[PDB]
């Protein structure tokens, strides 16, 4: 497939690949198994080999030259490195990063693993949120993405948890949702929030500002439906709060109904 | 058998181009001619 | 197509010969 | 402008048959014109065939006979065949190499253009749409041309294809529910058929509209050659520029073939398929791809290219080519013709690729598309009846039977049977469409919605 | 550097003082500066195929020589664009011209050198890093939907030395800068690749994913999988639009490159009008299909280099961007046109007349190309996995699957969709005739189908089998009418039908089954089966018994279970979710059980 | 392809020579798609317009287009003793599809067969028309022996009516 | 198992050594290394497409369907090395696979392939279609060297027997099948309808197959026979007597 020259320069760019993957995951080197594990690659990076010298090793067969071998352990490192940067601000216990690392390696074939494509899945959705313009929608998937790489974070990727599924599936189903189905995203939102174990799924998570821009969109939206004014000073108020709650959407709703009824 | 054993040439391809023409031209009319006998025979059964 | 490529080829030759 | 003298040599080093070898050329151009003075002063014209070192073989339009080396000069022109294009051409009659043969003056250049043309750009080029009427029934009917198409006329040795090429000419326009041109080119057309389409054209009073370009079977080939460059880039100039839809009739492109393997024959280049060069599809497709609507000009160039099936083999290189590049074909039939039905056209085996883009609601009306269908699957019909009635006897039939030989019969009497000279515009045609459809009752036309057959079957 | 012309005839151009020139090379003749290949070498006499016309050209007209062959230009810029078979970029030409014809010898470049492009580099990467051919060195923000993968080409390697902070930048901007035994190279945005040379991957691992279309017979009967080598007939009513706007619009190839290859100039007007007009919904915003698709888009009067190489242009194009990561679906127009360039290349060059006049190498070219075709392990140290799915269409003369083009393309290529004007006519859209069509990538997706839609496979066995076996019972028809039909043959008769009118026809205009999942499409197929397999079982237990149930007796029985049947094609995957559609099929299944075991 | 251009020849001095060529024409080519399907299939079904057409075309293939150059009377015939037999073949076809056809769909139906047994001296009259010798048999001659035939042949039709 | 590779994106012209390099090893490890080597040249089709190429570049002299006038001598370098030879434990059997163009076994690779080799094993279209494995046509096979390798001694002694009378039963109720396209299943007499019988279970259960089952040669012969036995004994002409009388009855 390969000529020689270029298979051995190949092994070269993956081994300095490597390298480059576990500085970045690990630049305070606490990942010591893994580190340990790909000791034989990081050898030639620890030292200031030259591209030449390196290759010439590689020729001759001193340093790993698998090339089948040094892409499954390239993959092993990437993947982990794909999990730990989807969640970059909320970072990974050293233990369960080591854990994922170890089912990660266990793993026959990472390029068809759960794990690979809840990856693809989270990925989607920090891209899109990454340049996305602030909307109900936008504002919507980023409350959700959080809470999801909050509990990535505090869980993993290894596992089944029932939690993590639900995040994925109305994250992706809200994502592919039109953008001018109003009704639906936010009936959507008010689903998950309400499905949400927690009373206040997005305490602490997002930051103060984001909540409250979180209940004013929630505001906004019932604003308009409302007709006692009485009841609208009433959701001006509960607008005036700065943390969103499974209580207070609850209280948004029962205004909302009892305006219906008054109607 | 497999050929009718006229000698490739021009002429030829035409007059093979002629007979397949009028053989497929005969074929479609005793066809045509099948249909009305079974449709008549299967009216004669019937009736 | 073959005999008058190999005519073809002869006349060059003997043009570069007469040349 | 190329203000330095021509330059004239003696220097021949060579003839054989159409070409004039000179030597000693000074930077001699491919594809140059050159004109040479024979030693007792006749005035011959050349296209520099092939350039090599300081050679030039010059191929003269006219033959070799009579010139010499030691005597014979050539003054090359110093660029290559550039043909004069104005409006004013449009009612002259011109010979292949466009110098007029109608007593008229030379034509006075509103711009010099090379004959090659470039090729127009396909992301320029806009879908054709609107109709072209040609006034002919069976193709306005049932093979309507759109404004960009190209559309062959398929035709045999001695089948009328030039009487309805002269038709065309004198009756094609516009829909009409001054924009319109037509650019005549007759290639390998005897002196019978080309005083024909001459004397037709000036006396049915449509000449203000044709430019007739006119290469006798006995001018030169190489003439023969560049007469369909000259129509299109007349073609051209009148319709990218002066923004009027032309219509581009360019007659035995059979004849234009057995010219291109002349010249081909000439340059040495050994023979291809079925004795044609290898590069007719390209030759071809430079002539007919000459054509369409453009991006921001409101002129067309629609082609209907004339063929002479040798030997009626629809397999033959000239036809097959001309079907890859062109999107249709109005077959001529020898049937028809021996049954002296004037237009001979075959609407079954035809086609019109475009029709659909052709016709229409505010192109030539709302049933048109539903008419075209429902004659032709009765036509076909009412020809498998005939067969039908072959064998089992008129007695055997049904009455739906003997409504669709009855719709042959009026259809092939009044649809296709035109006569040369009358012109029905595409209302004339589908009113006798509908006149032929009212023969059956509106149950069994079942390809025309009833929407359709509720407002145009009454009357 | 500069050659001079010797001699001109015809399109090929004899050029003195090219002592240096490579064969196959490319040079610009003329002070037009017309297109040309090299030949032929004899001294320093270099024979030139010259592309363009070469009225014109003088003797010492000075013959530029480009130092490489035909090779694409490869860079931001590709996407939404419309180039020739040449990498001539048209709809540059003509903006830049304002003229409707293409000047020649225009000199164009292919990828503008003006447009400011969003680069943000390889964060790992540094001054001194190792770095490999097929290497991500940046990315670049080219559309809203698909991310420019700046990467090093194949051959080059070395250690970096300079690369740019994110910024705005040019195609002719020095991006990075490495060094390899001392030779420092400089690498902007574009690279150039020889179309005619395969593009190194690190493996080519097998097919084993669908190429999802939408379309339920394509996706169901006759699955492709990505990376896959189609073939698709080409006739006036056939219908390859459809199959060309599903893989446009719906289909998961992550990159579209369409490839005219010679076609009619309206053909190719009608192709460029429509492609840019077509709109996908990604991400709930309806984008237009162009910011992920290029179009090498020529007519019939173009060069025929132009048109020979069309083919080879596109799949380089597509193998970059599968290179880049993703998964592309190349479409020849009409692989056809293509050979017939081919064959004219041929006797221009007065090679020996192979069968029927095609040159001496058309099986070996055709076979090369879709060689090409397939899914990688890309090139380089991001570990990617790209794919080429190649659907060329062929024009079968007459309808005859006989002629040297053709018969290779079949023989090639693994899945063959024979569209048919017949159904065009008969109305049964899409006109796939679902008889002469064939994949044999069945065996391969049979490990995705078990994984994911385990039952899928028995249910398009009986599918098919049930439609052989009504095309079987066609012939029996006539010779003894319906009436002499059995209760079995009479229930795989009236299931056929309900297959082919309900589940291989389909509308592409409606919002409701314009793309059909395959989820709904196994759905839809298992009902059908359910119903066929117990009809089956209640005649055939019932055989025994006085009482003995028929077709009849079933249809009037249940006439509501067979217009839900019918009406299963409905149900919107978009506002009936998945979890809905499933359940109301589960829910209709309940329904036929209930009524089947009330009957029996 | 000159017969567009006689047409005003005709038209002048013979004409009524020219519908005369174009029924001929259209009855070889009628016998020309008949014989076909006589011979694939059988002449069982043939209607009676199709038995008019095949026999007067075997009628002027055989004494109209077929000319002996080395009789003394069929070395060159003049035009004038082509159009009248040509004016002679096609009166007897058009008069006898007419009684065909109004006969048909009528009680007293007329036959080919009937036509044929009424008056084979007329067909016999008809197919020695060749044989007229305008060296011997003038001009004038010829043409009153062609009306008589015509007027034999209107007489028997009036007979048959 | 010794693999040389020259994929189609691999150049045209390695073609034309490719098999003279696995010819050479087989040779090697055949006649100086005493291996038994079974040597498989895969596309010989593609080979002459290489040949041809090559030949068309030198303007050599063309034979039908343009190939070289010498391809049947190439060909015969490449497939004249095989067999057994005298002093030498080893051998080499070559069973080249080639594609015949259009399915055309009068196309100049299939016919000289023929001509030169020692028999063929031809591939049906038809059976493939109908989804017999493997769909292998014995009328158009044949082998050159079966009348030496069987008989008494090798495998039984009415194996040519049993083959012959094969063949010809096959063969006849093939015609029977054209015949009975035109004239219909009730214009067939008793012994068309043994012959149509015997065609069926033929392609059945002897040429039909599992991919991975493997039939000693008895067990063939025994099939063979069991097919045979549709018929009574005067209507297999072929078996002589002695033959039929001590292997039909059973």
């Amino acid at each position: 497939g390969l000529t020689s020259e270029q298979y051995h320069s190949q092994v070269v760019g993956k081994i300095g690949y490597i390298a480059r993957c576990m500085q970045t995951i690990d630049p305070e080197n606490n990942l010591k198994k893994i580190r340990e594990d790909y000791q034989d690659v990081l050898i030639w990076a620890e030292k200031n080999y030259r591209f030449e010298e390196i290759l010439e090793a590689s020729k001759s067969g001193k340093c790993p030259n698998d090339l089948d071998a040094l892409s499954r352990r390239s993959l092993i490192l990437q993947e982990l490195l794909r999990l730990v940067s989807s969640i970059s601000p909320f970072k990974m216990k050293l233990d369960l990063i080591e854990s994922q690392y170890e089912k990660m390696k266990q793993h026959v074939n990472l390029w068809k693993s759960d794990y690979h494509v809840k990856l693809n899945q989270l990925n989607q959705l920090t891209d899109y949120l990454k340049n996305a313009a602030p909307t109900p929608k936008n504002n919507f998937l980023r409350a959700m993405t959080s809470v999801l790489q909050m509990q990535i974070a505090q869980y993993g990727i290894t596992e089944d948890n029932e939690g993590i599924n639900q995040l994925f599936k109305l994250g992706l189903h809200l994502l592919a949702m039109a953008n001018e189905k109003i009704d639906e995203q936010y009936h959507l939102f008010k689903g998950y929030v309400k499905d949400q174990p927690e009373e206040s799924p997005f305490e602490g998570i997002l930051p103060a500002e984001d909540q409250k821009i979180l209940v004013k969109t929630m505001i906004d939206y019932a604003m308009p439906k409302l007709s006692s004014k009485v009841l609208q000073d009433k959701l001006s108020a509960l607008s005036s709060s700065d943390v969103l709650t499974k209580t207070l959407l609850d209280s948004i709703d029962r205004i909302v109904k009892e305006n219906e009824k008054l109607n | 058998k497999d050929r009718i054993e006229i000698f490739p040439s021009r002429m030829a391809q035409t007059i093979m181009k002629a007979r397949l023409k009028g053989a497929q031209t005969g074929r479609n009319l005793l066809k045509k001619k099948s249909d009305a006998l079974t449709l008549r025979f299967r009216q004669i059964l019937k009736k | 197509f073959y005999r008058l490529k190999k005519i073809q080829e002869k006349k060059k030759i003997i043009k570069e010969k007469s040349e | 402008y190329l203000s330095q003298p021509r330059l004239t040599y003696k220097t021949v080093s060579g003839v054989n048959g159409p070409l004039v070898i000179l030597d000693h050329v000074k930077f001699p151009r491919y594809a140059e014109i050159v004109h040479l003075t024979l030693p007792d002063g006749t005035k011959r014209s050349g296209q520099v065939l092939e350039v090599s070192g300081s050679k030039a073989v010059v191929q003269v339009f006219e033959g070799t006979s009579g010139i010499d080396a030691k005597k014979t000069s050539c003054e090359f022109t110093g660029d290559i065949l550039r043909t004069p294009v104005s409006e004013d051409m449009l009612g002259r009659v011109f010979n292949g190499s466009g110098k007029p043969i109608d007593r008229g003056p030379v034509v006075l250049a509103e711009d010099f253009l090379d004959i090659m043309g470039q090729p127009i750009n396909p992301q320029c080029r806009i879908y054709p749409e609107e109709m072209i009427q040609t006034g002919i029934s069976a193709i306005d009917g049932m093979n309507s041309i759109a404004r960009g198409q190209k559309i062959p006329i398929f035709s045999a040795a001695g089948l009328p294809h030039n009487e309805i090429a002269a038709q065309i000419c004198r009756q094609a326009g516009l829909v009409k529910k001054e924009n319109f041109a037509i650019v005549f080119a007759a290639m390998g057309v005897n002196m019978e058929t080309a005083r024909f389409f001459k004397s037709d054209f000036e006396e049915n009073g449509s000449m203000d509209n044709v430019c007739l370009f006119l290469n006798l079977a006995n001018d030169p080939t190489i003439e023969r050659i560049i007469t369909p460059r000259l129509a299109l880039t007349t073609a051209e100039f009148l319709a990218y520029q002066c923004e009027k839809h032309v219509l581009v009739i360019l007659t035995d492109m059979s004849s234009y073939a057995e010219a291109l393997r002349e010249v081909s024959a000439a340059r040495e280049e050994v023979p291809g398929r079925r004795g044609f060069p290898g590069y007719m599809y390209t030759d071809l497709a430079t002539i007919y791809e000459r054509a369409g609507r453009v991006e921001g000009r409101n002129g067309s160039i629609t082609q209907i290219p004339i063929l002479t099936m040798p030997n009626d083999d629809i397999t033959h290189p000239i036809p097959d080519l001309t079907g890859y590049i062109t999107e249709g074909q109005i077959y001529v039939d020898r049937q028809l013709h021996n049954r002296q039905i004037y237009p001979p056209i075959n609407v079954l085996p035809s086609l019109s690729r475009l029709m659909k883009s052709a016709i229409g609601e505010g192109m030539t009306r709302k049933d048109h598309a539903d008419v075209s269908n429902q004659l032709y699957a009765c036509y076909a019909i009412g020809k498998d009846v005939q067969a039908m009635k072959a064998v089992v006897g008129e007695e055997a039939l049904t009455s739906d039977d003997l409504l669709y030989l009855e719709f042959l019969q009026k259809f092939e009497k009044n649809f296709i049977t035109q006569g040369p000279y009358e012109n029905r515009t595409v209302y004339e045609t589908l009113d006798i469409g509908w006149q032929l459809l009212r023969i059956f009752p509106k149950e069994m036309l079942k390809r025309i919605p009833q929407s359709t057959l509720s407002e145009f079957y009454p009357r | 550097t500069f050659g001079y012309v010797h001699g001109v005839s015809g399109p090929v151009v004899t050029a003195c003082d090219m002592a240096g020139a490579a064969m196959y090379e490319l040079v610009r003749v003329g002070h037009s500066e017309l297109v040309g290949e090299i030949i032929r070498l004899e001294g320093d006499m270099a024979t030139i195929q010259v592309y363009e016309e070469t009225s014109g050209v003088s003797v010492g007209d000075p013959v530029l020589r480009t130092g490489k062959p035909l090779s694409v230009e490869l860079g931001p810029g590709i996407m939404g664009a419309i180039f020739d078979g040449i990498q001539r970029p048209l709809s540059d030409i003509s903006s830049q011209t304002q003229s409707i014809y293409i000047p020649r010898g225009v000199n164009v470049s292919a990828l503008s050198r003006d447009i400011k492009w969003e680069f943000i580099p390889s964060k790992n990467l540094r001054v001194g890093s190792h770095i490999t051919g097929g290497d991500i060195y940046g990315i670049v923000n080219e559309n809203s939907l698909i991310k420019h993968k700046i990467m090093l080409p194949p051959r080059s390697r070395g250690s970096v030395t300079y690369i740019a902070p994110p910024g705005n930048y040019d195609a002719s901007d020095v991006v990075l800068e490495l060094e390899f035994e001392g030779v420092k190279e400089k690498l902007s945005m574009v690279q150039v690749w020889p179309v005619r040379q395969v593009r190194p991957v690190t493996e080519k691992l097998p097919a084993n994913h669908p190429l999802l279309t939408g379309q339920r017979v394509l996706d169901a009967l006759f699955p492709c999988v990505q990376g896959g080598t189609t073939a698709i007939p080409g006739a006036f009513g056939c219908g390859k639009t459809v199959i060309s706007q599903s893989l446009s619009k719906y289909s998961n190839s992550d990159v579209i490159i369409y490839v005219g290859c010679g076609e009619r100039g309206n053909e190719m007007s009608e192709v460029l009008r429509d492609f840019p007009e077509l709109t996908m919904e990604v991400d709930g915003k309806v984008e237009s299909i162009m910011k992920r698709t290029a179009l090498v888009a020529n007519t019939s009067n173009m060069p025929v280099a132009a048109r020979e190489a069309s083919i080879y242009t596109g799949i380089t194009l597509s193998e970059y961007f599968r290179d880049m990561g993703y998964h592309v679906s190349m479409m020849a127009d009409s692989t056809s046109r293509w050979a017939e360039a081919l064959r004219e290349i041929s006797g221009r060059l007065a090679e020996m007349p192979a069968d029927s006049g095609y040159p001496a190498y058309l099986g070996a070219r055709l076979a090369s190309f879709y060689e090409r075709a397939g899914r990688v392990k890309c090139l380089g140290n991001p570990e990617r996995e790209g794919s080429v799915s190649i659907v060329g269409a062929v024009s079968p003369p007459g309808g005859d699957f006989s002629d040297p083009v053709t018969s290779a393309t079949l023989g090639i290529v693994q899945v063959f969709w024979g569209l048919d004007k017949k159904l065009a006519q008969r109305k049964h859209f899409p006109s796939v005739n679902w008889l002469i069509s064939y994949s044999k990538y069945m065996r391969a997706l049979d490990e995705y189908y078990d994984k994911h839609f385990t039952e899928f496979v028995p249910l398009r066995t009986k599918a098919k089998e049930i439609l052989q076996e009504e095309e079987d019972l066609a012939e029996i028809v006539q010779l003894v009418g319906k009436a002499s039909l059995a209760e079995t043959d009479k229930i795989t008769l009236e299931v056929a039908k309900l297959i082919k009118d309900d589940f291989l026809q389909q509308n592409g205009y409606t919002p409701y089954d314009r793309f059909c999942p395959f989820y709904k499409t196994v759905g839809m197929l298992s009902n059908m089966i359910s119903f066929y397999d117990m009809a089956r079982r209640a005649v055939e237990t019932t055989a025994q018994s006085d009482n003995k149930i028929t077709w009849s007796i079933i249809r009037e029985h249940m006439g509501e279970i067979l217009y839900k049947l019918s009406s299963m094609k409905f149900k919107d995957p978009v506002k009936d979710g998945e979890a809905k559609i499933k359940a109301d099929y589960a829910q209709l299944l309940e329904d036929m059980q209930n009524a089947f075991r009330s009957l029996e």
